[PDB]
């Protein structure tokens, strides 16, 4: 089956942001996520993953929106963005019955609109629709991390977190 | 007293592309000054995180907007200074690699009445913000791409500074502060 997982971000300037999320495996709602910045609470609703596990995974979680408000940070300090604003997050992994690869995706939108994307083949962000798109774009191929690591984090982590709590 | 008030004079690299050394330079030949192509003087004013003010050419801004520029210009330089340093890490003639050192430990003095001067906003070390007080872990997170954007093999640098700060001790700035110290101390030992 599926696991998706959507982050609403709600920036009023670039250094305060409320965050609002959720993640669902299959149609039903397994976590949420809500909070200011700083104090950005993270729940699995049911206990799908022990104490230890949980606790590594919301560190993760916690470090990953540390570094995304960094992102938005830097391009405004670099190319300027129109305050308020909202980013939407929309990412996860579908295994498909008698499918060897799993289908991933990270769709990223602003104020509304489709704005970049991750193709998981090269593990490339793409524009979905300058100077802060190139911009955004030009960090996000940059690094290993928003990369490499994020498709292994869709094709890999997510991926046996479906085969574990779902089957 | 519900409003706590400070001056902070920031000694400014600049944002430009080039060695740290030369922008510096009219701070290495002049330290303490009102004056100077590096010096920048500020007021802040702290009451709650719901309102606080800063001011410098006269611009106002908030707290946490100097404060994001402050560390992240802190961490851009560290980085900017240590592979300026790498070649000064015994014995010579009043040389240029032991006038970057001293440069470099002035600096390093200027940068924490910089951030002392930032503290004594804050009544008590019991209840300092934990946005303005993050861990090693946070704070490499947080200043993940804006400092690496600076830096061709940025993610590697970040990653030395981070396993650096890990290996000696709390906040990740005192812990920085304390590494910056040292890196100095071998630096001046290592070339006098
Ligand atoms: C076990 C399953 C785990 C799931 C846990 C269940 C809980 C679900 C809750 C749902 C709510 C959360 C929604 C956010 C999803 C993001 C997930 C983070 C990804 C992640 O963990 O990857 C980390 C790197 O992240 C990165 O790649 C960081 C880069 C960030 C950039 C992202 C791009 C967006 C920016 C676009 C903004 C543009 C603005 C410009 C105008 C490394 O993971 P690790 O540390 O675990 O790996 C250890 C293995 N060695
Ligand atoms: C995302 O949507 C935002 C919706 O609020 C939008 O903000 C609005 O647009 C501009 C910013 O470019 C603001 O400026 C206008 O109002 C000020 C006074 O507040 C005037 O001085 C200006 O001349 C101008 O007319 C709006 O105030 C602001 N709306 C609100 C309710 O604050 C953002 O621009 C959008 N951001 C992106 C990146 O798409
Ligand atoms: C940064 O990226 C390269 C990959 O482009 C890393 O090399 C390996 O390549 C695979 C992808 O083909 C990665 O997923 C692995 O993590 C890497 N393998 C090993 C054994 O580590 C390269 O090591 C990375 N460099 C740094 C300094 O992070
Ligand atoms: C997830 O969050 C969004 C907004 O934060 C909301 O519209 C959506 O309905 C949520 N999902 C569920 C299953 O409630
Ligand atoms: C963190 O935020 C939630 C609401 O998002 C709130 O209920 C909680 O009390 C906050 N935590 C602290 C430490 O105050």
């Amino acid at each position: 089956q599926r696991l998706h997982m959507l982050q609403i971000s709600y920036f009023r300037d670039p250094y305060h942001v409320w965050y609002q999320g959720n993640a669902s495996l299959g149609g039903h709602l397994t976590h949420v996520l809500e909070g200011p910045d700083t104090n950005t609470t993270i729940i699995q609703l049911q206990p799908l993953q022990e104490p230890e596990s949980w606790a590594r995974t919301q560190s993760g979680l916690q470090s990953y929106l540390l570094q995304f408000h960094g992102l938005v940070r830097l391009v405004h300090q670099e190319r300027t963005l129109a305050f308020p604003l909202t980013i939407r997050c929309f990412l996860g992994c579908e295994l498909p019955p008698e499918g060897s690869r799993a289908h991933v995706f990270f769709e990223v939108a602003v104020n509304g609109s489709s704005f970049v994307s991750f193709r998981p083949e090269r593990a490339l962000w793409q524009a979905d629709t300058s100077g802060v798109v190139t911009f955004t774009l030009q960090q996000l191929n940059a690094y290993n991390r928003t990369r490499y690591e994020l498709r292994e984090f869709l094709e890999d982590t997510c991926v046996q977190y479906v085969q574990k709590h779902i089957s | 007293p519900d409003v706590k008030t400070t001056e902070i004079n920031v000694i400014v690299s600049g944002d430009e592309q080039g060695i740290i050394t030369k922008k510096l330079q009219d701070f290495c030949m002049n330290p303490n000054n009102e004056n100077g192509t590096n010096n920048q003087i500020w007021k802040c004013y702290y009451k709650d995180e719901k309102e606080d003010k800063c001011k410098v050419k006269e611009k106002i801004t908030s707290f946490d907007e100097f404060f994001d520029f402050w560390v992240r210009k802190l961490l851009i330089d560290t980085i900017k200074w240590e592979t300026e340093l790498t070649y000064c890490i015994n014995a010579d003639c009043n040389n240029e690699c032991n006038k970057n050192c001293v440069c470099f430990d002035k600096w390093v003095k200027q940068k924490e009445k910089e951030w002392k001067n930032i503290m004594d906003l804050f009544t008590n070390k019991h209840d300092i913000p934990k946005k303005y007080y993050l861990n090693i872990n946070d704070l490499f997170n947080s200043f993940f791409f804006q400092v690496i954007y600076k830096f061709n093999e940025g993610e590697a640098k970040w990653n030395k500074l981070k396993e650096n700060l890990k290996k000696k001790t709390e906040a990740a700035i005192k812990v920085l502060f304390d590494h910056l110290k040292e890196t100095a101390t071998i630096c001046k030992d290592n070339n006098t």
